[PDB]
RNA sequence: UUCGGGUCUUGUAAUUGGAAUGAGUACAAUGUAAAUACCUUAACGAGGAACAAUUGGAGGGCAAGUCUGGUGCCAGCAGCCG
């Protein structure tokens, strides 16, 4: 559809987290 | 609460030295100028000019290799958002 | 119209820039230039430091 | 402490403030038009249809509002209306959730000075389960609270029942936007700007026929004013967003079409429309004059008033004889200089002491102003504003027009010349035509040094010499930026790209704006090719302005060894002649292994070779390299976007990106194979044993001998 | 301490130019210092 | 001759930079 | 140094 | 052993 | 190349205002009716000075020398030296610098070499004590004019270092509406290569005239001899009346001519200063144009200065007409309520003008 | 603490199986003044189980890179920049 849903990145907004487990 | 006057050590050469991390803000309930840390020269970039920074105490526990003494304050929020928030890219500095 | 002529001129300039940006770099703008790569006997006029 | 702040100035009139401006923004099919029509019909008891262009209504005795349904797919319209707006009714689909147009607009606002955002959520009546409804409202609210501040409230709107939203929720929205209480922002309170209400072309139709529908027609523009008193003397520069950068020919103020009832009744009071309470035109239903009379000589001015070169400094005096004879005495200036008898002596002593001390400790202003440096600064500001007020009130015709010009909220018409026929032809009502008075710094051109970072949500980094349509000031234009780093503040080296997660310096050509000014740049203003990706690409602030820069790109020359002794080496393949080498003699040359050097003398028989000394026996396989710098230059491209002139008003196509042209021309991304990286695996090296000279080995004593 | 992983990212090691498989294994600082220490050792014992 | 000039100017600039940095750190400590 | 650092020019004609 | 020596140098200093 | 100006009138003022505004100007018919029509050596060197201090400007000059075209750039400044031709002195070459100093990208450190006094142009002590105070009142703090070597006509060989460090953003608006009260009379009586007896003679003449008053007077003698005293001999005096309450100064100076009488010059300048006091209203007639320019460039607000009808003169008239031609900024004049005198407040809406060249 | 000492089925971003279940969504009923939940529950719903948990603290390493100082080849500051 012509609507542009937001990316998961910008939905969740976990900016810069290190690697974890 | 303070106003960023000028960034000291803009012209210093080795990056991430204390005189890079320092700025100079005037506390607004006195009109009184005091200097203050900021981690991460990147954050030095996040804070620029006439910004209404929110300062907190430093409370360092042990000295470092080249820490400037006599600089007791650290910048916490800039123009109303958190420095760590901006730095981690959670938020964006609203002008 | 004046705007239309201006857009024609801007189009010419755009075409120039497009071809320039897709074309090959200058020997100078490259890095790690080698004696046969660059034009013969050019440094003594290029005057770099 | 919380209630302290950074003192600023509020250049808005107390007297007849203009209609505040509310921009209704969001995705395409999201009840935006219905929202405006329902708000209007609540606030003025009149259902409306065929809404377009700024629509101005009045609320309360002292407020009035300007609604702009901004178009739902124009990035340029988003940018400029966000520059200008005051309250953003930012609205969100409910069943769908946040949308990229909303996120993009919010970012633009954040970077250009955030107006009072205020979110409303629609399509809430399509949720089947009240549980999913509640969870979804809460999630929207919290994500919104991240973008706009926290505690910011959004409104919820169930379905349209009769082409209108429920009266209760709208009533609450209306009262909120009736006590909104806006706040000062630097750009708006430093520039004059208006949002045009009506547009009228002006030529003579026979003249149009003769010139052939090509002559650049005069244009009249009607609207209120905002921000800073427009100077009334014709010939100032105003940028019309998306149309160009004009200069005003003729100014004139008029009676406003929707005067607030307080003003109307005060007017009726002084002298001694209730049915059309809205306004949608774009929709359908003496020494001073002696000074400034130019045809008069200054001699004539002065003789009439009483009844010369300026290069010389000393002013014109009389003969010393007359001077001394006149002033044998000084009593005429003694005034300027400085029981009953005892009281008079006390009074004159008090006068002497007051002249002595005076304003040395006149209250310190501090205990006067409640011992808070913030409030002291603010008091200075307010005292200045009231001085302005009284001096302006002093006199009617000039203090209002010639001195300051039209303050704000003064409904003016302006006519320009030389306005494109394309504008007048393709102009539709659904787009905002906004005007801003420029400043000298903003009419000059040069190159601006800013610092910018890749916008955190844009998936790709920004290459140098790739066009960026940036928005800065009132303007939107496409430019060729160059991104520079300072190698620890020795020199300004160009980078090949943008650091993924940090701010790099950039320098680019374009109109100048005052330092410390924020700006934001996009890549694709064309609606035709946007994709699902995030549009805004770079954000930064301009630091300094100039007309040229020293900007350096590194190039290293590579040379090759072919005959080596201890500490000396013959290097071939690095220059092309002995003159060249001799020009370069005495150079810090270092090899890949990291051993320093210099080039000593140009070798003779081979044409370019040379001998160089190193700090250690270089290999044969190594490579010698010489670091040197090369000046680059900034491209002077400048292609200001003009979507309003364009007919589609979207898909403004400018310079294309490098990857785009490469794909279009069907080339390949060039890469020489020797530059790539590889997974090498370094093996151990066994070194040979020592071998003493036979002379020594024969001369050794018997014990310390190799047995 | 207060540093991004991208700030700590990596730096790959470029290898010898292709036109010289004849002169293999372009030398880097680790190997140069290893050989330099070895040669200094030999010089020391010869002086002895 | 160019090399002589370049050495001269670099030494002048490094001197200026060291002077400025000493000034700034002293101002930090005393202000 | 002077030609490398300056940008604007004076045009003198007589 | 070298890694422990470096660790010990760090710990002392 | 757009705004037209006629005649050689107020050439430096017009060029200064062109730089400050930014719009391009064009001055035509410079001394058309002359045996040597066109500019002069000093004007040409002044254009050279502007080109040095600024950056990106363009100066077009006619082959006839009768018309000049100016398309400005931005102010930079930096460090420089200038060789003022002997036709005019350094005061003439410094005043425009006083106008353009504190809005530059870099501080001003300019070394002027030439003659350092004349009858028509402000001297060194004149500039210091009569214009630095006005700048300080308007906001500039760190402005100084050191005098390395002090020349004199007609050989000069004097040197002055002009340093300005207060890079303000724009002058503070001014509110002065009351005639100040003179506190003291300071003065400088200098000379080069002649008798301190001559200097003291000047001092005695001036104090002789001024004994009638009761305000204290202190005049410092400044005698120079030897090598750093310049080539030709000379002498001069400069008197300032200082109102210490708010820091205001009215000054008048002059220099001795070949075969002048030291006491006669002293009495002349004393009477002359006290004349300027009589005519003055919060500002001297010679300081006035500086004050007006700073008001018109102060930020977007109303500033007020109390002037006198005597300071209202044809020089003031032409100044205000040029200012309107440049800035479109009318100046309102309002008579004071005072019945005794006839002072008029000059009220000016300074346009918002920012030191947009300075880096952050 | 350095010389060294002790001890032992452990190691891996290796392959692979068929099971369990609620977060969620949902006929229904229960609940309730009416509902929304909870508690029960048909049909759905798990292999990056992408159905994507965090907030701090400590340390290392990498380059034809950068800066600064030196009794070569080193040391320091540091390194999103080759
Ligand atoms: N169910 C439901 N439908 C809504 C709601 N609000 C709007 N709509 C639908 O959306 C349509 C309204 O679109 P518009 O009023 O034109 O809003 P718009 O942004 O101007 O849409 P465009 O004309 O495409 O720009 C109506 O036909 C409604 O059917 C809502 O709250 N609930
Ligand atoms: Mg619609």
């Amino acid at each position: 559809d012509g609507k542009r849903a937001i990316n998961y990145q910008i939905l969740k907004n976990k900016g810069l987290t290190p690697k974890r487990n | 609460k303070g106003i960023v006057l000028e960034k000291l050590g803009i012209e210093s050469k080795q990056p991430n030295s204390a005189i890079r991390k320092c700025v100079r803000v005037q506390l607004i309930k006195n009109g009184k100028k005091v200097t203050a840390f900021v981690p991460n020269d990147g954050c030095l970039n996040f804070v620029d000019e006439n910004d209404e920074v929110l300062l907190a105490g430093f409370g360092r526990k042990g000295k470092a290799k080249g820490d400037i003494p006599g600089v007791r304050f650290k910048v916490v929020k800039v123009s109303g958002v958190s420095l760590l928030a901006l730095w981690k890219e959670k938020k964006e500095k609203p002008r | 119209s004046s705007f239309e002529k201006q857009q024609i001129e801007i189009r010419k300039q755009i075409e120039q820039l497009e071809n320039e940006a897709v074309a090959e770099k200058k020997w100078s703008l490259k890095g790690e230039v080698k004696a046969k790569d660059r034009p013969e006997d050019a440094l003594l006029t290029e005057e770099l430091e | 402490e919380r209630k302290l702040h950074v003192p600023m100035v509020d250049r808005t009139p107390e007297d007849d403030p203009p209609p505040f401006i509310v921009a209704v923004v969001g995705p395409p099919g999201t009840g935006k038009t219905t929202l405006i029509r329902s708000l209007v019909r609540r606030m003025t008891k009149s259902t409306l249809n065929d809404i377009q262009g700024p629509i101005t209504v009045v609320s309360g005795k002292h407020r009035r509002l300007t609604f702009l349904e901004c178009p739902a797919d124009d990035l340029n319209a988003m940018i400029d209306i966000a520059k200008i707006a005051d309250l953003v009714l930012l609205l969100i689909d409910g069943n769908f959730g946040f949308e990229m147009e909303t996120m993009e607009f919010l970012n633009i606002a954040q970077h250009h000075g955030m107006p009072r955002v205020l979110g409303v959520a629609t399509h809430l009546d399509l949720f089947k389960s009240q549980s999913t409804l509640r969870a979804s409202k809460k999630r929207l609210k919290h994500r919104f609270w991240t973008e706009v501040y926290q505690g910011a409230k959004l409104f919820y709107l169930s379905g349209v029942i009769n082409g209108r939203y429920p009266d209760r929720e709208i009533l609450n929205l209306s009262r909120f936007i009736s006590v909104m209480k806006f706040r000062p922002l630097k750009w708006r309170n430093e520039h004059p700007y208006m949002l045009a209400d009506r547009f009228t072309d002006l030529t003579h139709p026979e003249l149009i026929e003769t010139q052939g529908l090509q002559i650049d027609r005069k244009v009249a523009i009607y609207g209120y004013l905002h921000g800073t008193p427009l100077p009334s003397a014709p010939g100032t520069r105003v940028h019309i967003a998306g149309v160009g950068d004009f200069s005003v020919a003729q100014i004139e103020k008029l009676p406003d079409p929707c005067p607030t009832p307080f003003y109307q009744q005060k007017l009726d009071d002084f002298e001694r429309d209730k049915d059309k309470l809205i306004y949608a035109p774009m929709s359908d239903v003496n020494i001073g004059k002696l000074i400034y009379m130019d045809n008069i000589s200054p001699e004539e001015c002065i003789r009439r008033w009483r009844g010369v070169d300026l290069e010389k400094f000393v002013p014109y005096f009389d003969t010393f004889e007359k001077l001394a004879k006149k002033w044998k005495s000084v009593d005429a200036i003694k005034e300027r200089f400085l029981r009953e008898m005892n009281a008079a002596k006390k009074e004159k002593l008090r006068a002497q002491f007051e002249i002595e001390e005076g304003e040395n400790f006149k209250e310190d202003d501090e205990n006067n102003e409640y011992d808070t440096w913030y409030e002291l600064q603010k008091a200075k500001i307010s005292k200045q504003l009231e001085i302005n007020n009284i001096e302006y009130q002093e006199m009617t015709p000039e203090q209002r027009q010639r001195i300051e010009g039209f303050k704000a909220g003064s409904y003016v018409r302006i006519v320009f010349e030389k306005v494109p026929m394309e504008f007048v032809k393709n102009f539709n009502p659904k787009f905002p035509i906004v005007m801003g008075g420029l400043l000298p710094t903003e009419i000059k051109f040069g190159i601006v040094k800013a610092r910018l970072r890749r916008h955190r949500w844009h998936k790709k980094i920004l290459k140098t010499n790739d066009p960026l349509v940036l928005s800065l000031g009132w303007r939107r234009f496409q430019t060729l930026p160059i991104y520079t780093t300072t190698d620890s503040r020795t020199r300004t080296r160009m980078l090949k790209y943008t650091p993924e997660h940090t701010y790099c310096n950039a320098a680019f050509y374009g109109p100048l704006c005052s330092p410390n000014t924020p700006f934001c740049g996009v890549q694709i203003v064309a609606n035709s090719d946007t994709g699902n990706g995030f549009r805004i690409a770079a954000t930064g602030i301009v630091e300094e302005i100039d007309v040229n820069i020293e900007i350096v790109k590194k190039l290293k020359l590579v040379g090759f060894p072919y005959k080596i002794f201890k500490n000396t080496a013959f290097i071939k393949d690095m220059f092309s002649s002995a003159m060249e080498v001799a020009r370069f003699e005495g150079a810090q040359i270092k090899t890949v292994s990291g051993i320093r050097g210099e080039i000593k003398r140009a070798l003779s028989k081979p044409e370019g070779h040379y001998r160089a000394a190193f700090e250690d026996k270089i290999l044969m396989s190594d490579i010698v390299i010489l670091r040197s710098w090369y000046p680059v230059r900034v491209k002077k491209f400048y292609n200001p976007v003009t979507s309003l002139l364009l007919k589609e008003k979207t898909e403004w196509k400018g310079l294309r990106l490098t990857g785009q042209i490469r794909a279009a021309m069907n080339l390949e991304t060039p890469s020489n194979p020797d530059s790539a990286y590889h997974k090498i695996e370094r093996v151990e090296r066994h070194f040979n044993g020592l071998k003493v000279p036979k002379a020594v080995q024969k001369e050794l004593p018997f014990k310390s001998q190799i047995h | 301490k207060l540093v991004h992983d991208v700030q700590k990212k990596q730096h790959r090691e470029r290898s010898q130019l292709t036109s010289r498989s004849r002169y293999g294994f372009l030398e880097k600082h680790k190997d140069y210092v290893k050989r330099a220490q070895d040669f200094h050792r030999k010089q020391s014992t010869l002086k002895v | 001759f160019e090399a002589r000039q370049r050495i001269e100017e670099k030494n002048k600039e490094s001197s200026d930079y060291h002077a400025k940095m000493a000034h700034i750190v002293n101002t930090i400590n005393t202000e | 140094k002077m030609m490398k650092n300056k940008r604007g020019g004076v045009i003198d004609k007589r | 052993r070298k890694e422990r020596l470096k660790k010990l140098a760090k710990m002392e200093e | 190349k757009y705004t037209t100006f006629q005649g050689s009138q107020n050439f430096r003022l017009r060029i200064v205002l062109a730089t400050l505004s930014g719009k391009p100007i064009k001055i035509e018919k410079i001394r058309s009716g002359d045996l040597n029509p066109g500019l002069k050596d000093y004007e040409v060197s002044f254009l050279r000075l502007i080109e040095s201090v600024t950056n990106g400007s363009v100066i077009e000059i006619s082959y006839t020398g009768t018309t000049v075209i100016y398309r400005p750039g931005i102010i930079v400044g930096g460090a420089s030296t200038h060789i003022c031709p002997s036709s005019k002195p350094v005061g003439y070459f410094v005043e425009p610098m006083l106008y353009l100093a504190p809005f530059s990208k870099k501080k001003f450190s300019i070394l002027f070499k030439g003659i350092t006094a004349s009858h028509n142009d402000a001297g060194i002590e004149a500039i210091k004590w009569g214009l630095m105070p006005v700048m300080e009142k308007f906001g500039v703090r760190e402005c100084a004019l050191h005098t390395l070597k002090r020349g004199s006509p007609p050989l000069g060989g004097g040197e002055v270092h002009l340093v300005v460090d207060s890079l303000i953003a724009q002058p503070i608006t001014m509110h002065e509406i009351d005639r100040p009260i003179i506190s003291s009379i300071t003065g400088v009586a200098y000379s080069t290569r002649v008798s301190p007896s001559l200097v003291n003679r000047m001092i005695d003449g001036a104090k002789k005239v001024l004994k009638n008053l009761q305000c204290e007077v202190n005049i410092t003698a400044d005698v120079w001899r030897g090598e750093n005293s310049g080539k030709s001999p000379g002498w001069g005096i400069t008197l300032v009346a200082q109102s210490k309450q708010k820091g205001w100064s009215y000054f008048a100076e002059d220099i001795g001519d070949a075969g002048s009488i030291p006491e006669e010059l002293g009495e002349k300048v004393a009477c002359q200063l006290l004349e300027e006091i009589s005519k003055s209203a919060a500002v001297g007639r010679n300081q006035l144009p500086l004050a007006i320019v700073y008001m018109v460039i102060g930020k977007e607000d109303i500033g007020r200065l109390r002037i006198n009808k005597e300071q209202i003169d044809e020089r003031f008239i032409i100044l205000l007409r040029d200012i309107k031609k440049i800035f479109n900024t009318e100046v309102f004049l309002k008579p004071v309520d005072e019945a005794d005198n006839e002072d008029m407040i000059a009220t000016i809406k300074g346009i918002g003008f920012t030191n947009t060249s300075k880096k952050i």
